[PDB]
């Protein structure tokens, strides 16, 4: 267990879904009512392939997307 | 009482009148506009802060009701 609650960050919940093959993603979905309207219902995904390659994908606006995460 | 006494009084009454009264409604209108702007200006802070904290725009109302965690 990662040691934190899904709602530890009030901005949104965190979901960890890793398959047995090693492929999976870690998502942070901003929740309406606790996040700014621009970032509401947006997802930041840390996708991991079965080969162990980590990539960051974000559905936010390109201006608001943090560095190192593709949009 | 003499007629010269009363005529001097009448003349001074006329002189004390005729004092030009300048326009004054412009001052009142400008003060009203300034008061309205100063009244609604701080409401920008409330709306921006509530939107920053995630409160829905439809939940930002006007009134003295105690604001909750979801309503402002």
């Amino acid at each position: 267990y990662v040691g934190v609650e899904p709602d530890a960050n009030k901005l949104g919940v965190i979901a960890v879904a890793i398959e047995d093959s090693g492929a999976g993603d870690i998502t942070f979905t901003f929740q309406t009512g606790t996040s700014s309207p621009k970032n509401a219902t947006k997802v930041i995904t840390l996708n991991r392939t079965a080969d162990g390659v980590w990539a960051c994908k974000s559905t936010q606006d390109p201006m608001f997307t943090p560095k190192g995460c593709d949009n | 009482f003499t007629l010269i006494e009363l005529m001097i009084v009448v003349a001074i009454i006329g002189i004390l009148a005729a004092i030009a009264i300048p326009q004054y409604q412009n001052y009142v209108a400008r003060s009203e506009g300034a008061s309205a702007l100063a009244t609604i200006n701080p409401l920008k802070t409330t709306v921006e802060e509530s939107l920053s904290r995630g409160i829905a725009g439809s939940k930002i109302k006007i009134g003295t009701t105690a604001s909750t965690a979801t309503e402002t």
